[PDB]
RNA sequence: AGAGG
DNA sequence: CGATCCTC
């Protein structure tokens, strides 16, 4: 996550090569999308970036600080200064093809952060497994090899879809199930059965 | 960790809300969402 | 006029000048017994119920009088002549596929409506956002919307919030 | 309503999910590990015998493998221990519980389970990684973003529960969503905004990038389109090769605003056999619309064959996109000087508005009309006033917006944002609000100590005159901070109250069905509709269509 | 109010008409003052509606008033949906509830009420009036662990 | 030697705060179209001064960059975010025996830093790194 | 009795989403459990793909009890059933 | 197949709307006091200016998989500077006797009005325009 | 936390300019931008690699274990 | 001679700036990407620690070890350890380098690249030598020790391509670029008043001419000429990047000719 | 942890072979060679070549999904021309290309001075 | 850089967390609502401190 | 109760 | 007397 309530997860890893480039060879450490940025209302993220650009190559810390007189004109100016263009756009080109890119990516440096809970942390599967002692139902959580909560919300899903034996079977084969005696007088589960 | 030892609980007419007074007394961003929002406050 | 209907009949019509060919500079081959009597065919056979009482046989006609209203709206003479440039062999397969599309937009017993009307409320319920105005402009129009709105219709809330008579 | 209702289930997986857009739209990744434990009860039939006897010699470890073997009596052989794990003589009627492989239908959800389309059977798909991989158009129905999401998926153990799956909760058969009689799957992001930008008439692509285009379409025909243009350099436009992904005998017609038949401004739309013949391609046809292509081509060729349009639709557009590209930075934001000049002319004129109906009140002058306070009236007026005021001043800047601007040209296409951004980011924020009123009196007759007693001015209660370019003042922040505040508490409210409301609607209708002689009953038999509603026809197969007798004048009717 | 009326050439005019919005009910009392249309009267309390016109016209109210709440949203959920609830809360005389109190007080088998609310009371006069639950509810079928009579098990199997 | 004081909520009720030493009382009778709208000091009554209206913020808001620049709760979702981020929380960490110790292998200084941060000992023990970022629509991943 | 006859049954005379799911069920279940296929098996060895093929067919020998809300019932088999969907 | 229809026309305006590689061309017949022409032209590739005289055929030869020209010897029924590959989409008679014809290059619209549109344009996937001098 | 081997973005290794950059700074009396540079360090991606790392082995080997 | 032409602008040990004119993109770029990754070069794969009394962790300085530049100019004399015969390593497929620190000074005693040393038979091969260019005659600082601190460990340094760790790479950074006057129009400059106005005009746009106000569009020209700037990090001398960039990409596509063969 | 292995994205498995040559199922005389462990470095340059050749009516390759490392390249022909042959052209065509880069990179070489 | 300001109790670190309560001895009137007999009300929550 | 959407 | 989903 970027400084800005831009939290997001990695969707894949590319390699030098595979990566879009700058003229000078300068490549990304991420590719954050544009999509996320005009409903987020986030224009400090873009700032922080033009701000950190010029940081970066002038050797001088960027003042983020809030009630200041910085403007996004005087810090554009100042990248100029530095031959790159004003906006923080950059030509890019393709690292399949080699061929410049129609659009000229708004690319510099950004803070941002690692956050916990990672993949692995969280992946969990479970065929059979552990049954609880009381309600003879699957276990909870994945350090004891737990089952997943099909709740009610879902049985409703499933409801409306009309699978009737698959509800069944979730709630039966999968999960609980057991095999009760019952009198055919009473109809309670008195029946003293001696099997075998 | 210095956040944690800056924390405010209030426990149980518009708590939540972010009252004029506050300014300059608690942080007017920091509070957790649902829960304990704006009762969760941040000095 | 635009209403939720089954069949897209405006689709069908292009479908059969596309399919035939449709030649916008020829007579058709058509007759004014052919149309007359072919659409008022057509609405004989676009069932819903099968009982064959005269309570069911009138539920029947209940249940398709908007949709005939269409069906005869779009498929006049003028219309099928002028307009959409028909011919027999083209007008006869529209009368198919509306039959055939009408009776594949008929529901299934089985189909579960009580989850499905429940959820399809619901679900959207879960998306309304700023729910107290948004419905005025003055002050005048300021009456209680949204979620609390919803839940004082649902409680069927005895003691309202914004008791309003509308008097025209 | 914890163990009977609801209950933790075996055959069961979650993990965090990911976009995919090289995925089918019905099918789910499934990370290798995850397909590694979660199994399948296959019975030994002749039909396959020597895929289980080869999958029970994978055994455990190795992916289309097996965990188990199932004979006479119905006795486990544990394969990841059994001395005989590499010895096994099958048997029919034996059950070997396999690894979860390619094409098996699965259940998967994302919670709150809210829609029958929250729940939905996929094709699986074993990948590398940890993620559960989808295709971007399925993230609608589930409400996911990437953001660290986890998704629960859920294994069919019976032949007849895989049936009612792949038969009835199928993501192909979900694109038609009865709730709204309109699909509920469309063309979102990259996808969208690509898909504008490659079908603009200045679009125009070249042999090379084409062959490459036309071979990225699965269901291609394996023939060139002639070029558009023949001339110096065959050249094909946008609009070209994307309607090679569009299917044959799909007819579709819009007509805009401008909107001619010879369109002007490259409004509407018209596809014919399949083919755009004019018309920019965005959300209104490629979104989740009612008259959309989606609704068009899943009515028309089936859903199986729509399902497989966006997965075709996406190849094309990203590979174009990816090649063409598209950015958003600061510059973006920044609009003219002459622009700027003008933005704050009329917020200058709105608080002169204000000043002279403040002026005019505070002479006991003002007279409000029957119904509200002399003060209620002077805050309507000042409030409608401010309103104006931001509205006018975002007008001005959207129209001072190249066809350049990524903000616009995202606007544009319908991938992301709305005007009100375009206002508040560039050219002023707003008048901000907490119970309907303006910034209140939390101290003594001023909202802040920086102010005089009784201050009614725009910025005294308030009014965010800044962009968020141009950065709030400490006032304005902290003012903002309170209006901000009020959206995260009822956030939190109508998520918990919607959520009950839910459970309570479920819970009130859960029994009511169509019987076999179209009554809309419940448990009891009792009629609740004598045709359900009021027609007998099944909500997806319904659209609107204008009724032809009931408007225009006599005269028209007759003509 | 603007108001799509009629023309005497046969097209639709937006004929702009004048009317009252009050704050309060009495619809019992202002349908009988003079210089009003009886026929057009309209309250948001559709249990006063249901009260002076009929259970009928209490249904198309309550209609009215869930539609109104869905497109002030912006949202559109299909006629049917509403008009299915809305028939439910109707058929019965009168306005049933969408909480314990209205819907989980009726006539329904035992087992689907506890699955609700009020659970252990629910159970607790289920035997002291010695209740007989027929077991074709979704929830009965849910608790017993049988094949519900829903969409695909709604009809039997055989040779 | 009374040159500040300590205020409450209750006297913050009889005074008169001005936000700037400067810019809110010097004197009065071009200018720059990019900064921000500044009202018009028209009270002049000033009690007190704010010793700077950014210490209005704590710990977590003390932290971003720009939050002027933000939309309202932006701010507050990225102050609950950055109390779930990595990197040295103390110096000592592997001389402590604590269940969960996420530590940055190499964790880099802002640069982008707000004045607030000097206090905050961000720079000294930092919670992510300088990433080279781009904004762009790429394989659609 | 109950049994309504041959003759006058008002029910569809095509089959639902969900006989015909319940219907590719029960077969694909016989089919996976090593009964006897009713057609030529021209390729296939998949139990749901093979209960397609033989509705497409219509030599399914199965028969639908559709009750109806009062007790009565209407007993329509795989093969007089309308297979559009 | 074959000209199904040739005449020299003059343009009146030209106009890149919003446009920077493309321009709607508005012509007229040099001959036909009523014959029009609206049309789209990828201005980057034949650049047209004001009052220039135009040659605009239509025509329908020189289904079938695109071949690259990559053949000398391959010879297309130009000696013209301006080559497009159309369908016809609508046949709007714009009352009595003036009929027009409608066709996509692509996205790219034209618009042809007269008298005698007759057995030469049909509604064809086969259209070819081309421009010369 | 300590003088990371190579730039992660670009791979010029920026492992021995360390000592060289903070020597440039001290003795020579020069600023960052001109240490980065006399360093050779030409590309941003290579500059914040050694302008914004912060050195908590300096620190750590305080600690007496 | 006959095809692609190379004109070097600049040359040192380091970088290497040319033009390459009568090329197509393709090459160009296939050039590049075999550069960064499929060139092969020695690197540290195997650490056995024996002692670590230092404040980092054995993992994380077992990772700055695999990143310290090599000489890698004798590695096609060297195997890749999948394809030697032995039970692991050797001396035909590896080489194995020491590392001894103990900080006896009361001073913070520092670790350097030069500190490694070779304890393999490199068979007369420039192979292993850990590549120093501080004039100091240090190289990377791998650690820091204080006064009990002790650090004894061996690595197996290995035949590899970055393709498959980024260590492995001789090269770093490729500067690119055709066409600096957008003659090709294969961008299109985004601009608040104006594009020539608003964006930096390129180093390169002196060794081309400008496309001269009213002029059409060269829609038949293709993109021939590359500016390139390879830069290397010292495994391998800046012309080796280059000629075995070359060299591979040779080897790659005739491997394709030769599986034609055996087909 | 379900990452696989980075020598999987340049050494081939069991039962891998490099290309795999099909015949194109719609096109006539066109056929749809997948390449094993290899990317954009070999699918680009080999397309681009392939071009060059008058005789060659279509050339296009993909790399379906990017976890794994193969391409799919089809080539299309005139009659009388076999597609093999077109890639081998192509593929001989690069390589002379390549060695006189080489040479002449290493004559200019030579004559620089530091 | 440890700030301290927390407790160690059994090894672990314990922070006491501020608690909001309304102040004592304070005078405040409150406008009771339509159902209630009593028009407005004034209370006072005295302590001993 | 701590946190994740 | 109830007050959204998930784990630790
Ligand atoms: N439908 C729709 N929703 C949007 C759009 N843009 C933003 N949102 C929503 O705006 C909200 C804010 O984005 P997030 O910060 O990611 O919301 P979140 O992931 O649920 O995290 P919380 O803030 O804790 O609720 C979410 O509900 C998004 O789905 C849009 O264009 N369309
Ligand atoms: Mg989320
Ligand atoms: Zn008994
Ligand atoms: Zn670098
Ligand atoms: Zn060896």
């Amino acid at each position: 996550a970027s400084r800005h309530g831009q939290k997001g997860t990695i969707g894949i890893t590319y390699r030098r090569e595979d990566m879009p480039f700058t003229a000078e060879g300068i490549v990304p450490d991420l590719i954050i999308n544009p999509h996320a940025i005009p409903s987020r209302m986030t224009v400090a993220h873009l700032i922080e970036c033009l701000l950190s650009k010029v940081a970066a190559l002038s050797g001088n810390e960027g003042d983020a600080s809030p009630f200041t007189d910085i403007t996004v004109e005087g810090i554009s100016k100042l990248l100029r200064e530095h031959g790159y263009q004003s906006r923080g756009f950059e030509v890019m080109y393709n690292g399949h093809t080699g061929k410049k890119l129609m659009a000229q990516i708004f690319f510099g440096p950004t803070y941002y952060q690692r956050l916990r809970h990672m993949v692995d942390d969280k992946i969990h599967a479970r065929a059979r497994g552990p049954m609880q002692v009381l309600t003879r139902q699957p276990v909870e959580g994945r350090s004891r090899d737990g089952g997943l909560r099909f709740g009610e919300m879902e049985r409703d899903c499933m409801i409306a879809h009309g699978a009737a034996s698959f509800l069944k079977e979730r709630l039966m084969e999968a999960s609980d199930a057991f095999r009760v005696h019952i009198c055919g007088i009473c109809g309670l589960m008195t029946v003293i059965a001696k099997l075998n | 960790t210095l956040s944690h030892l800056r924390r405010t609980n209030t426990p149980i007419a518009k708590p939540r809300q972010l009252h004029n007074t506050h300014w300059g007394l608690v942080c007017p961003a920091e509070t957790p969402e649902g829960q304990a929002c704006g009762l969760v406050k941040n000095l | 006029a635009n209403w939720p209907l089954p069949v897209n009949i405006r689709r069908i019509i292009q479908n059969a000048q596309q399919t035939f060919h449709i030649d916008h500079t020829k007579p058709s081959d058509l007759t004014i017994k052919d149309i007359v009597l072919g659409v008022k065919d057509l609405q004989e056979n676009l069932l819903v119920l099968r009982g064959k009482n005269e309570i069911i046989q009138n539920a029947q006609r209940d249940a398709v009088t908007l949709f005939c209203c269409l069906l005869r709206s779009r498929l006049a003479t003028r219309r099928v002549l002028q307009e959409y440039r028909l011919t027999k062999q083209a007008f006869d397969w529209v009368l198919s596929n509306i039959e055939a599309q009408f009776l594949r937009s008929v529901v299934h017993p089985g189909e579960m409506v009580g989850v499905l009307a429940a959820q399809s409320i619901g679900e959207p319920a879960t998306q309304m956002t700023l729910n107290t105005f948004h419905f005025a402009g003055v002050a005048s129009k300021k009456v209680t919307s949204g979620v609390p709105r919803l839940k004082e219709i649902l409680n069927v809330a005895k003691n309202m919030k914004t008791p309003s008579l509308t008097v025209y | 309503r914890g163990n009977l209702m609801g209950k933790r289930v075996d055959f069961s997986a979650r993990t965090v999910i990911s976009g995919d857009p090289n995925l089918e739209l019905d099918q789910v990744g499934v990370p290798k590990s995850i397909a590694k434990t979660l199994t399948y009860p296959e019975v030994v039939t002749p039909y396959n015998i020597d895929r289980l006897t080869q999958l029970v010699r994978n055994g455990p470890n190795e992916h289309p493998g097996a965990k188990y073997v199932i004979r006479d009596s119905g006795d486990r052989i544990d394969l990841r221990y059994s001395k005989r794990a590499g010895d096994i003589q099958l048997q029919y009627g034996w059950k070997v519980e396999r690894h979860i492989m390619d094409n098996d239908p699965v259940l998967f959800n994302r919670q709150p389970s809210l829609h029958k389309m929250s729940m939905m059977a996929h094709r699986v798909k074993v990948i590398p990684y940890s993620t559960f991989r989808l295709n971007l158009s399925v993230t609608s129905p589930y409400n996911a973003d990437f953001d660290g999401d986890e998704m629960n998926l859920h294994v069919p153990q019976s032949e007849e529960t895989r049936a009612e799956l792949s038969q009835l909760c199928a993501v192909p058969l979900q694109i038609v969503s009865p709730q709204s009689n309109k699909p509920c799957m469309g063309i979102v992001q990259d996808t969208l905004c690509g898909i504008r930008k490659l079908t603009l008439r200045d679009t125009f692509i070249e042999l090379d990038q084409v062959l490459n285009m036309l071979y990225w379409v699965p269901d291609w025909d394996g023939v060139i389109p002639t070029p558009a243009i023949i001339k110096p350099k065959p050249l094909w436009s946008g609009k070209q090769i994307l309607s090679v992904a569009i299917p044959n005998g799909i007819h579709l017609q819009r007509f805009d605003e401008g909107t001619t038949l010879l369109s002007p401004k490259d409004n509407g739309m018209l596809i014919i056999d399949g083919q755009i013949i004019f018309g920019v391609v965005e959300k209104k046809t490629v979104g989740s619309s009612n008259g959309g292509l989606i609704h068009v081509v899943t009515r028309e060729k089936g859903p199986q064959v729509c399902a497989k349009l966006f997965g075709n639709i996406q190849k094309v557009v990203n590979f174009w996109l990816l090649h063409n590209g598209f950015s958003t930075g600061i510059g973006d934001t920044i609009a003219d000087g002459p622009t700027m000049r003008e933005i704050t002319e009329t917020i200058a004129e709105a608080k002169k508005k204000v000043l002279d109906v403040t002026k005019e009140a505070q002479a006991n002058l003002l007279t409000a009309k029957h119904g509200m306070t002399l003060r209620e009236s002077f805050e309507d007026n000042v409030v409608r006033f401010l309103n104006e005021a931001r509205d006018k001043a975002g007008r001005l800047a959207e129209v001072n917006l190249k066809d350049l601007n990524n903000v616009k040209q995202m606007v544009m296409a319908g991938s992301k944002g709305s005007f009100i951004n375009i206002a508040q980011m560039s050219a002023c924020v707003g008048q901000q609000s907490v119970e309907g009123k303006r910034i209140a009196f939390g101290f003594v007759d001023r909202t802040l100590p920086h102010f005089s007693k009784d201050d009614y001015s725009p910025e005294s209660k308030g009014f965010v005159e800044n962009s968020y370019l141009r950065g709030l003042t400490p006032q304005e922040f902290f003012f903002h901070a309170m209006g901000g505040r009020e959206g995260l508490i009822d956030t939190a409210v109508k998520t918990a109250e919607t959520g009950y409301i839910q459970r309570r609607l479920v819970k009130a209708l859960e029994d009511i069905m169509v019987h076999y002689d179209n009554t809309t009953r419940n448990s009891l038999g009792n009629v609740i509709q004598f045709i359900y509603g009021e027609d007998g026809m099944d909500a997806a197969h319904i659209e609107k269509q204008s009724l032809d007798t009931i408007g225009g004048s006599d005269a028209a009717f007759e003509k | 109010y603007d108001r799509k009326v009629p023309s005497p050439t046969g097209e639709y005019v937006k004929e702009p008409e004048w009317v009252l919005e009050t704050d309060g009910v009495n619809l019992s009392e202002v349908m009988t003052v003079p210089g009003i249309d009886p026929t057009r009267i309209y309250t948001n309390s559709f249990i006063d509606i249901m009260e002076v016109l009929g259970i009928e016209a209490g249904r198309a109210a309550l209609y009215k008033e869930v539609y109104n709440v869905i497109a002030s949203d912006g949202s559109y959920v299909n006629y049917r949906h509403m008009a299915l609830l809305v028939d439910v809360m109707t058929t019965q005389g009168g306005l049933t509830s969408v909480t314990r109190h209205g819907f989980n007080r009726s006539n329904t088998g035992a087992l689907m009420r506890c699955s609700f609310e009020e659970t252990v009371e629910i159970l607790f006069e289920a035997g002291a009036s010695a209740e007989l639950d027929d077991c074709r509810g979704v929830s009965e079928n849910v608790i017993l662990g049988q094949m519900a009579p829903i969409g695909t098990g709604a009809f039997d199997v055989m040779i | 030697e009374g040159l500040v004081e300590y205020i409450d909520a209750e006297e913050e009720e009889s005074i008169l705060i001005a936000m700037q030493p400067e810019d809110l009382e010097p004197a009065e009778a071009d200018v720059d179209p990019a900064k921000r709208i500044r009202v018009s000091h028209h009270a002049t009554t000033f009690t007190h001064c704010e010793i700077h209206p950014s210490m209005i913020l704590g710990v977590a808001a003390s932290i971003i960059p720009f939050p002027d620049h933000n939309q309202s709760p932006r701010n507050t979702y990225q102050s609950a975010m950055g109390k779930q981020a990595m990197g040295v929380f103390l110096t000592n960490y592997n001389v402590r025996m604590d269940t969960m110790a996420n530590i940055l292998y190499y964790p880099q200084k802002p640069l982008g830093t707000t004045r607030a941060m000097e206090y905050l000992k961000f720079r000294e023990l930092p919670a992510g790194q300088n990433a080279i970022v781009a904004i762009a629509c790429y394989s659609g991943y | 009795e109950k049994a309504i006859p041959k003759d006058q049954r008002a029910t569809t005379p095509y089959m639902t989403k969900y006989e015909r799911a319940r219907i590719l069920g029960t077969r694909a279940l016989q089919i996976s459990m090593n009964a006897p296929v009713f057609v030529d098996l021209e390729g296939e060895t998949d139990p749901l793909r093979i209960a397609m093929k033989e509705l497409a067919e219509k030599k399914i020998p199965l028969v639908i009890r559709r009750y109806l809300p009062d007790g009565s019932f209407e007993d329509w088999s795989v093969e007089e059933l309308i297979v559009d969907l | 197949s074959n000209t199904l229809f040739d005449d020299i026309f003059q343009v009146s305006e030209v106009d890149p709307g919003r446009y920077n590689k493309v321009c709607r061309i508005e012509a007229a017949s040099t001959t036909q006091d009523q014959c029009k022409l609206t049309l789209d032209i990828n201005v980057e590739l034949f650049p047209v200016a004001a009052q220039d005289s135009l040659t605009v055929t239509i025509a329908s030869s020189l289904t079938r998989s695109w071949r690259p020209p990559q053949a000398g010897d391959r010879s297309l029924a130009d000696d013209y500077d301006y080559v497009m590959y159309g369908t016809a989409y609508k046949f709007e008679e714009v009352s009595k006797d003036l009929i027009a014809v409608y066709y996509s290059f692509g996205g790219l619209l034209m618009r042809l009005e007269g008298n005698y549109r007759n057995l030469n344009n049909l509604k064809q996937e086969n259209a070819y325009l081309l421009i010369r001098r | 936390m300590i003088v990371p081997v190579r730039c992660f973005s670009c791979g010029k290794v920026v492992g021995d300019k360390w000592e060289s950059y903070l020597n440039l700074l001290q003795e020579d009396e020069l600023d960052e931008g001109t240490a980065l540079s006399r360093l050779g360090l030409k590309r941003y991606c290579c500059r914040r690699m050694i302008l914004t790392h912060v050195d908590l082995i300096e620190k750590f080997l305080r600690y007496n274990p | 001679e006959e095809g692609p032409q190379v004109k070097i602008r600049e040359a040192s040990k380091d970088n290497v700036d040319f033009i390459l004119s009568n090329v197509d993109l393709a090459m160009a770029n296939s050039l590049r990407r075999v550069m960064i990754a499929e060139i092969p070069t020695l690197a540290i794969d195997s650490v056995e620690v024996e002692t670590n009394t230092t404040v980092l962790a054995d993992e994380f300085i077992a990772h700055r070890l695999g990143l310290i530049p090599l000489q890698s100019m004798d590695i096609e004399q060297l195997e890749y350890s999948r394809d030697c015969f032995c039970e692991d390593h050797c001396d035909k497929c590896s080489v194995v380098l020491t590392l001894q620190a103990f900080g006896e000074s009361e001073s913070t005693t520092n670790v350097y690249s030069k500190d490694l040393v070779i304890v393999s038979n490199l068979m007369g091969r420039n192979i292993g030598h850990p590549i120093i260019q501080d004039k100091e005659g240090n190289g990377v600082l791998i650690c820091k020790l204080r006064k009990g601190q002790e650090l004894k460990l061996t690595c197996v340094a290995k035949k590899g391509i970055a393709k498959e760790h980024a260590k492995w790479g001789p090269a770093a950074a490729i500067e690119f670029e055709y066409d600096p006057w957008n003659k090709l129009k294969h961008t299109d400059y985004w601009y608040e008043q104006d594009s020539a106005k608003e964006w930096p005009q390129s180093k390169n746009c002196e060794y081309e001419d400008p496309p001269n106000e009213g002029d059409p569009f060269d829609y038949k020209a293709q993109a021939d000429t590359f500016y390139m700037n390879v830069e290397s990090v010292g495994s391998i001398p800046v012309d080796q990047v280059v000629v075995r960039g070359i060299d591979t990409l040779q080897k790659k596509v005739a491997s394709i000719l030769l599986a034609l063969t055996q087909m | 942890m379900n990452a696989p292995d980075r020598f999987e994205l340049f050494l081939l498995g069991e039962g891998e072979s490099k290309l795999k040559i099909d015949p194109d199922t719609k096109a006539p005389n066109a056929v749809v060679i997948t390449f094993e462990k290899e990317d954009h470095t070999l699918g680009n340059l080999i397309r681009a070549e392939l071009l060059n050749d008058r005789k060659v009516l279509f050339a296009a390759y993909k790399v379906e999904h990017p976890f794994f490392a193969r391409f799919k390249l089809r080539i299309q022909t005139t009659e009388g021309y076999d597609p093999k042959d077109a890639l081998k052209n192509a593929c001989n065509s690069i390589i002379n290309k390549l060695g006189a880069l080489k040479t002449n990179f290493e004559t200019e070489w030579n004559l620089q001075t530091l | 850089f440890d700030m301290g300001g927390y407790f160690i109790i059994n090894g672990s670190e314990k922070v006491l967390i501020a608690q909001e309560r309304s102040a004592g001895n304070i005078v405040q009137v409150f406008k009771k609502a339509a159902p209630s007999p009593i028009s407005h009300v004034a209370e006072i929550r005295s302590a001993l401190e």
